[PDB]
């Protein structure tokens, strides 16, 4: 579907060098015990990241461009309920999804 | 912002 191409160049752009600056803490799957994050999944019920976006994509998982969206929302959402508004992964998450909403909603029709 | 943490999450 034509949404779902409309998806897919929107997740290319966010795993592109234009934002790796930001973009790189979402490319894999947050690695709870090498970054020393011992409650990670106490408090994140269902991990999200880029990575598994990008197999679901590739698989083709995805009905429509309102399940995709809910994955890469999932993604920003665990990121700020995991980490105190002022830490750096923060501002990070917040560059990163003001390219994804601003990009997603030119949804074509 | 540089590719790696100084703290992971927290500082860059
Ligand atoms: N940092």
């Amino acid at each position: 579907s034509e949404q779902l191409k409309h998806c897919n160049g929107i997740l290319k752009e966010l795993l592109s060098k234009k934002h790796a600056a930001y973009a790189w803490p979402f490319y894999k799957p947050v690695d709870a015990s090498a970054l020393g994050l011992h409650d990670y999944h106490d408090i994140i019920k269902h991990p999200m990241d880029l990575s598994t976006v990008k197999r679901k994509m590739e698989n083709r998982d995805y009905r429509d461009a309102q399940e995709f969206a809910a994955d890469v929302r999932l993604m920003f959402s665990n990121c700020y309920k995991y980490n105190p508004p002022d830490h750096d992964v923060v501002a990070m998450a917040r560059k990163l999804q003001d390219v994804f909403e601003f990009r997603y909603a030119k949804m074509p029709d | 912002w540089y590719g790696y943490w100084k703290v992971p999450k927290r500082k860059c």
